[PDB]
RNA sequence: GGCCUGCU
RNA sequence: AGUAGAAACAAGGCC
């Protein structure tokens, strides 16, 4: 209901439904990023230098509904003047504190359930056994590893469709997955996801990092092997070595 | 007694204790004001560099250029430009003979790559000069800029949606009598077939602020939209050649670039017998950019698209074309002051023209007197040589060549040499069996390369035996040594935002571990003293402290609130946990079995007003401009938290006649919102398609109001209800 | 965490002695007829030793100290320094 | 199908080499092109003065580099380093913890002997009755503040011509039209000439050494980590204690700490109050010997407007601090300070009691953004040291299979050369290699400069050159003079670059041996 | 005097 | 004056 209705709002007016009827939507990409903002230049400057003003941050209009203006004593939480370019609104960053005290709470049981790799690496390092450490000159060799240590043996492209078709089902086109790998992945993540309200863009990206192989050229000695290497910065060093071994063994 | 650092070298090597030599701890060098005297400065050194050249003027553009190709052979020491035709084309020859199918394969895979390209991979880049306006603007906007003038001119073949498309009505513009543009200030001014052409060929220029290592600023260049797509194309092409090459370092990282420069050492010292000496020479090239003449860059292309279809063949060769006759804009002007009657001004570029000279010194008065011969409506005529690294991937193809030239089957005599070039630096290891053998491998090496309009800057450069040398601030010993003076300045908030400032600031101090030997106490240490910047920076302090901010009130009643404390994030006023064991973990997950239930679902809510993510390419994304390099982007590990917030925006086009930029912003925004609503794939796969929005966006809502009635909440009156809706907005369509 | 204990030696009667430990801490006696009794922990004392003995430390220093004072020909012990790992132990002897 | 047609065409035809029409014929000719030894003709035709001819590199060879020759280096710090003085109160609060105005009025009530001030030192450019009047303006404004009810947070100030003055308010040129301002004679440019030619002094490397030295305090209190839990982390524990033992009683590390301090509050001040004039008193919190907490207070700076657009516009203030040094004895060092007597101090000696006088140095400074926030970035000098010398550790590590971090720092056997003195070259402990890295990398921090890091470029290439000599790897040049040339285009007038140039100057005599 | 902006 | 150094800041524009 309501979609079809701000869409007739736009159409309304002249100049929205003129940048409706003219764009087509090969040029979709082009005009959503069109923008005045400058990428920055020397981002720490600035954010050291704007979290000094009053209202630095920004959030969507929705938040004139869920925060007070004001807190307790009097310090504004949110100003209603919007951003250059946009409809959002500049805030202040007791905002994001005071979200953190008194904001909706809900049930974040699921979270761990879709950043799936984070929390491997807390399981995995939280039932680690360390070992003594020995002071040996150590011969580091450079070699191309794999980084992530749950790649599903596949690539970008080929578990983008996957990944399509688990959170985005109708917009997959011609495409019918062929491999059977990639048909469990589907059922699996189609079934553990199904009602998961985080956001379809960041779903669709951590998919994209759990199941796409990637791999990068480091200094190594020994180790080699997946999980061995995401902890290479605490087992590896100049002169020394740390014997650990990840809780998944 | 008196302390003296450097004297510390007496007992450790230099490149045991180089990073001492580095002072990157104070506030890098900026330029303050005009660029416009380097600007001037390098175009008449770059065209004194081949004076003795010969001279033209386009037809078309009306400008002189001067081609030094095949002139007169240098006499002396000093940079030269005059670059023979035949020696390159022989010298390229050479390559492919050592190296057969390499220009073939790599044609193949850029001409699939070009006949399939979008013209959305143009919007994936930094600033560009729009000449809508006469200025720098993002690529996305330029590009939008450009294509909305063209459909207005009559050029719409670019709606085909390929690139190749778009270069073909690029290249179609070039042929029109008078093209229309827009200025606010709507007025609609008509440009003619020359202006036009100089405007497509020209290229801004700005002043490099944040150059560490020299004591003199430089100045860069910034090309337009129309020539950016050719650029694009043939830097794919010469990609795809150094990765064939070994003997190339440009398209790699650091790591192989060391990894390779170990290979080549050991290749040829080991190889080496006990009778044959070997010598590194670490080499920079002066003046590298100056002395590329951008038509031997349409020889070597020419000769690497022999025996390909003639569309490839043109496609490629429109760039140097165009580069040939590249015109420069001087810069932003110059600004006087009058300290009688305490008054400044500012006058643009485009009036040195005719502005009269007694306003200006010495130096500009003689650099202004030198330029104006090639001022053609307010921009210098630069043909003579490449600006500022645009083709770095021809280049260190050129120096591949010359490198591979010594493979000693064309050397044809007892010495030899190899190495590894990566363009404006090079690591040269020559041996021979005396050291009259290496003095000749050298000196003809360095002849050779003055063949080739490429000169070696004698004074940064230096000969030694092989086992020490240097390359692009990394230096061998008998293997590489870590310097860790380099990273320093990636040692602070970043400026991201909070999750993504401590995220980034964790995982740069694990790589410069890992890479960098950064030593454990070394970086518990960066994690402290990182902890307390960011602590200090966003007002986020440890809550039990009674260190009054602007953001201490809200964040000691949270810890009050909260019963298990260890789980709070040092955002919201934290105890820190990590520690060189948990660099590799996010803060969220690392406290996530310490978080209070309440505290975890307000923090992590999807509903939060304060999340804001664009594009699958922008969400764990950072682009950070690295020191003493190009700008790079890194992946962080960072959980979408009421942290991720966005900063605030620049909100100075307020009060600029370009201030209908920020409705269109709004409104484009509002209908690609709107489009994603309709269609939720629209972030993480672009669509496709010829046609409009609204057609997609009422049939969907036909389709979908349909089906989920067919199951779902609608009902038949809502359901009919969208239909004649959409009937509705046909019909407004329609009028 | 290894452990070495000082400041042990022969004292007399209602002297007074510093032991410490260079390294939670406990200080714990062992007579030569007898196994392990507890003296201190780090703060908690026993019976036997209360209000004359004093534990501190100095986690600056890596230290844990011992102080002493109006001995008995009963505290006649090694005293060996742990930490929650033990060190060899320190002779006092008092006479 | 993508055909080069019409003025396209023509350009293609006019990027030729010279002796070519069309690229119809240049294509042709590359095709019918092969290799049949070219580059040997023109190699042979070519003169032979090209040639890069090495010229070998020996002892007898590197000359030290030429300082340029005129009046004194002057001083350029933000704030006082050797000659700071302190005023404490002994309180139990910490660094961030507490209110700035009230600390600084109680420390300030904690001197007696206030006397009326005057001029000793004066500026010798400016108006130095100005300075006097500021320096009455700020007394009188603090007992203001110390009447009231509640000390506020952040004090303004009123802007009075005194300060107008010493700010520089309302001396910018005003903007104008270049069609409005042609006939003036005396429109030109902005000078831009290179700076003016100062020899080194010595009072730098007094400085630098006393910067180097112990003290009574200490200056670094580091935040928390998480426990540590792997053997490697408890001797990474180990090691930063050993160093923070080391280095937080140093000069360096109260530099580090007074930079961080002024310039998180200028910055902070600036974007806040950006148009009125605020004061900020020069406070940093240190510990005794005894472990009793104290605060201390170097003085005052007042920030005028702060209306920073680009990150080199300049946000002017004016700085007060209280020392005792006279000034009287090397004044070339404080050009553009204004020196007044305000005061006189008691401090216990056997010589009866000193009863010293007590002044004030009070000038005229200004910063920028980008110098702010590097400024606010000082605590990465500590990083660079101890990087430095746990990288000398561990190299040192690996060829005995054990950590030798603990004899290294107790034992104190090894040391290396860190100075010279008329007998000879000085070796001190591994500490003291730590703390004279740590005032090398904050005086680089404080005096940066383009001249520094051009100095260090083309002095880091002659290092190395100078380290192959050294180690037998018959080294050679193909221009050293360029190179020369070079290195001492970057000695203009920087104190710190120039003190540099003396080192290594220093180290070349001492090597090559 | 009143109001706008701080990478456009 | 001061910062700074091959050109700038020492507020800008709009009424």
């Amino acid at each position: 209901m309501e979609r079809i209705k701000e869409l007739r709002d736009l159409m309304s007016q002249s100049r929205t439904r003129e940048i409706l009827t003219k764009t087509t939507v090969d040029h979709m990409a082009i005009i959503k990023k069109y923008t005045s903002g400058r990428q920055e230049k020397n981002p720490a400057l600035r954010m050291k230098w704007m979290m000094a003003m009053k209202y630095p941050i920004t959030a969507d209009k929705r938040i004139m509904e869920m925060i007070p203006e004001r807190n307790e004593q009097g310090q504004t939480l949110w100003s209603k003047t919007n951003d250059a370019g946009s409809d959002r609104v500049m805030v202040s960053p007791l905002a994001v504190t005071w979200w953190n005290r008194n904001g909706p709470t809900t049930s974040a049981v699921h979270y761990p359930k879709i950043y799936k790799t984070y929390f491997e690496k807390v399981e995995r390092l939280k039932h680690g056994t360390f070992g003594p450490v020995h002071f040996r000159n150590q011969v580091k060799i450079r070699r191309r590893v794999d980084i992530n240590p749950g790649h599903a043996d596949l690539s970008a492209k080929e578990a983008q469709d996957v990944i399509m078709e688990v959170v985005f089902p109708n917009e997959v086109g011609a495409r019918i997955l062929t491999s059977e790998s990639q048909l469990t992945i589907t059922k699996e993540k189609k079934e553990e996801l199904q009602d998961c309200k985080i956001s379809p863009l960041m779903v669709a990206y951590m998919l994209e990092r759990e199941l796409v192989r990637k791999t990068r050229f480091l200094p190594v000695a020994g180790g080699t092997s997946s999980v061995y290497i995401e902890v290479l910065h605490l087992t590896q060093g100049t002169c020394w070595e740390q014997m650990y071994t990840p809780g998944g063994e | 007694m008196d302390v003296n650092p450097t004297l510390l070298f007496l007992k450790v090597p230099a490149q045991n204790a180089i990073s001492t030599t580095f002072p990157y701890t104070g506030d890098p060098p900026y330029s303050h004001g005009t660029g416009t005297g380097y600007t001037m400065d390098t175009v008449n050194r770059t065209h004194q560099y081949s004076e003795k050249g010969r001279w033209t003027t386009n037809t078309e553009t009306g400008a002189p250029q001067l081609n030094p190709i095949d002139g007169p052979l240098p006499e002396d020491n000093e940079p030269s430009g005059y670059a023979q035709t035949d020696c390159v084309l022989e010298a390229m020859a050479f390559l492919e003979e050592s190296h057969p199918g390499i220009f073939e394969n790599s044609c193949l895979e850029t001409m699939e790559v070009v006949q399939q390209t979008r013209v959305d991979k143009l919007t994936q880049g930094r600033q560009t000069y729009d000449w809508t306006l006469n200025r720098n603007q993002p690529a996305a906007t330029a590009l939008a800029n450009t294509i909305e003038v063209f459909r207005s001119n009559g050029l719409t073949a670019n709606e085909s949606g390929r690139l190749i498309d778009f270069l073909k009505d690029v290249m179609e513009s070039m042929d029109k009598e008078e093209m229309e543009i827009t200025t606010h200030f709507k007025k609609k001014q008509r440009l003619n077939k020359r202006s036009y052409l100089i405007r497509a060929l020209t290229l801004n220029t700005m002043t490099k602020d944040a150059e560490r290592g020299k004591l003199k600023r430089r100045a860069i260049a910034t090309p337009g939209m129309q020539i950016r797509g050719f650029v694009y194309f043939v830097e794919t092409l010469a990609r795809s050649i150094c990765e064939k090459l070994e003997q190339s370092g440009l398209p790699v990282g650091g790591n192989e670039k060391k990894a390779k420069l170990a290979n080549v050492v050991r290749k040829m010292m080991t190889n080496s017998q006990d009778t044959e000496l070997s010598f590194t020479i670490t080499g920079d090239n002066t003046k590298w950019n100056e002395n590329q003449n951008p038509r031997m860059f349409l020889a070597m292309i020419t000769y690497i698209t022999r025996n390909q279809p003639e569309w490839f063949r043109n496609v490629l060769s429109i760039a140097p074309i165009m580069f040939s006759n590249k015109m420069a804009r001087l810069g932003k002007g110059y600004m006087f002051e009058s300290k009688s009657m305490k008054l400044r001004t500012q006058i643009p570029a485009e009036m040195l023209a005719s502005i009269d000279l007694k306003y200006f010194n010495d130096s500009t008065r003689k650099k202004i007197e030198k330029i104006r011969p090639l001022l053609i409506d307010g921009t210098a005529s630069l043909s003579p040589g490449m600006m500022m690294g645009m083709f770095n991937m021809l280049s260190t193809v050129l120096g591949v060549s010359i490198l591979n030239l010594g493979q000693k089957r064309y050397t044809k005599t007892t010495y030899w040499w190899d190495g590894l070039q990566s363009s404006d630096d090079f690591a040269l290891i020559v041996n021979a069996p005396n050291h009259e053998g290496i003095q000749a491998g050298v000196d003809r090496f360095y002849r050779t390369c003055k063949l080739l309009g490429i000169n070696m800057s004698k004074k940064k450069s230096y000969i030694n035996r092989t086992g020490t040398f240097e390359f692009t601030s990394f230096f061998y010993r008998y293997g590489f040594v870590a310097n860790f003076s380099m990273e320093l300045p990636s040692f602070g908030v970043s400026g991201i935002n909070e999750s993504a400032d401590m995220s980034i600031g964790v995982t740069v101090i694990k790589n410069n571990m890992i890479n960098n030997d950064l030593g454990p106490a070394t970086a518990q240490m960066a994690l402290q003293l990182f902890i307390k910047d960011y602590r200090y920076t966003y007002r986020c302090h440890r809550g039990d402290t009674q260190i009054q901010t602007r953001r201490s009130f809200e964040i000691k009643k949270l810890w009050e609130q909260t019963r298990s404390k260890a789980g709070l994030l040092v955002s919201d006023g934290g105890p820190n946990l990590y520690n060189i064991r948990n660099l590799h973990i996010p803060e969220v997950c690392l406290k996530w079995e310490l978080m209070d239930e309440d505290y975890q679902g307000r923090l992590c809510n999807p509903l939060n007003p304060f999340v804001s993510h664009k594009e699958i390419e922008s969400v764990n994304n950072a682009v950070m401009m690295p020191a003493h390099g190009p700008a790079k982007n890194m992946e962080y590990d960072a959980v979408a938290t009421t942290h991720s917030w966005i900063p605030k925006r620049n909100r100075s086009i307020l009060n600029t006649s370009q201030r209908g930029i920020l409705e269109d912003e709004q409104m484009y925004q509002k209908c690609c919102n709107l489009f994603e609503k309709f269609f939720p794939s629209s972030s993480y796969r672009r669509p496709v398609g010829i046609s409009s929005m609204v057609e997609a966006m009422v049939s969907r809502a036909r389709i979908d109001a349909r089906i989920d009635f067919e199951s779902g909440r609608i009902k038949k009156e809502e359901f009919a209800e969208i239909m004649k809706i959409c009937s509705t907005i046909e019909e407004l369509r329609r009028q | 965490v290894q452990l070495q204990e000082s400041g042990g030696g022969l004292v007399q009667a209602g002297a007074s002695l510093r032991l410490s430990c260079a390294a939670f801490m406990g200080w714990f006696r062992q007579a030569p007829g007898q196994e392990r009794e507890f003296v201190a922990a780090i703060t908690y004392y026993a019976d036997s030793a209360k209000g004359r003995f004093t534990i501190s430390r100095d986690s600056a220093k890596n230290t844990v100290y011992l102080q002493m004072n109006s001995l008995k020909p009963e505290d006649t012990a090694v005293y060996y320094c742990a930490a929650t790992y033990w060190g060899q132990g320190t002779q006092v002897t008092v006479s | 199908r993508f055909e080069i047609t019409g003025t396209m065409r023509r350009l293609a035809d006019q990027s030729l080499p010279p002796n070519f029409s069309s690229l119809e014929n240049f294509r042709a000719y590359v095709d019918g092109f092969e290799p049949n030894g070219y580059i040997e003709g023109k190699l042979s035709q070519m003169s032979k003065e090209v040639n890069a001819r090495i010229e070998p590199f020996l002892k007898t060879t590197p000359r030290p580099l030429r300082l340029p020759d005129g009046p004194p280096c002057s001083q350029r710090s933000k704030f006082l380093l050797m000659d700071a003085l302190k005023l404490s109160i002994e309180d139990p609060s910490h660094e961030g913890e507490g209110i700035p105005l009230y600390d600084a009025i109680k420390c300030m009530r904690t001197f007696f002997g206030w006397k009326e001030p005057n001029v000793v030192k004066p500026h010798e450019k400016g108006i130095n009755p100005n300075y006097l009047l500021a320096w009455k303006q700020v007394l009188a404004e603090l007992q203001d503040i110390e009447n009231e009810e509640k000390i506020p947070k952040t004090k303004n100030m009123k802007k009075t011509s005194q300060l107008k003055w010493a700010l520089g308010e309302n001396m910018a040129p005003e903007k104008v039209d270049f069609d409005d301002c042609k006939d003036v004679s005396d429109l030109k440019q902005y000078d831009s000439d290179e700076p003016e030619l100062r020899s080194l002094a010595s009072w730098i490397q007094s400085e630098f050494n006393k910067a180097c030295e112990l003290t009574d305090s200490s200056w670094i209190e580091l935040d928390e980590i998480g426990e540590d839990v792997a053997p490697i982390e408890h001797i990474a524990s180990m090691r930063r204690n050993y160093f923070t033992a080391e280095v937080s009683h140093c000069r360096a590390t109260e530099y580090i700490m007074k930079g961080v301090y002024i310039n998180t509050a200028l910055l902070n001040a600036s974007c806040a109050a950006m148009d009125d004039f605020q004061l900020i008193p020069m406070i940093s919190k240190c510990r005794t010997k005894e472990g009793r907490r104290k605060t201390n207070l170097y003085g005052f700076i007042i920030k005028g407007r702060s209306h920073l657009r680009n990150d080199t516009d300049v946000v002017n203030f004016v700085s007060m601090e209280f020392s005792l040094t006279d000034p009287r004895l090397e004044p070339h060092k404080w050009e553009k300070y204004c020196v007044l007597e305000i005061g006189d101090m008691l401090l216990r000696s056997a010589i009866g009691q000193v009863s010293r006088p007590m002044f004030l140095y009070v000038r005229t400074n200004g910063t920028s953004k980008i110098k702010m926030k590097w400024g606010m970035e000082m605590r990465r000098c500590l990083l660079q040291s101890l990087q430095q010398i746990e990288s000398m550790i561990e190299a040192e590590s690996s060829v005995k299979e054990k950590d030798m971090t603990k004899e290294f720092f107790e034992n104190k056997s090894e040391t290396w050369p860190i100075g010279e003195s008329p007998k000879g070259v000085e070796e001190g402990s591994i500490g003291k290699v730590c703390r004279t890295l740590l005032a090398k990398s904050v005086f680089n921090s404080l005096y940066a400069s383009p001249q520094l890091e051009g100095f260090s470029a083309e002095s880091r290439k002659l290092l190395l050159i100078v380290q192959a000599l050294r180690d037998n790897l018959e080294p050679g040049t193909f221009d050293l003079g360029g190179l020369y040339e070079a290195i001492e285009e970057c000695l203009i007038n920087d104190p710190w670059v120039l003190l540099n140039a003396s080192w290594f100057n220093s180290f070349l005599t001492h090597a090559l041996r």
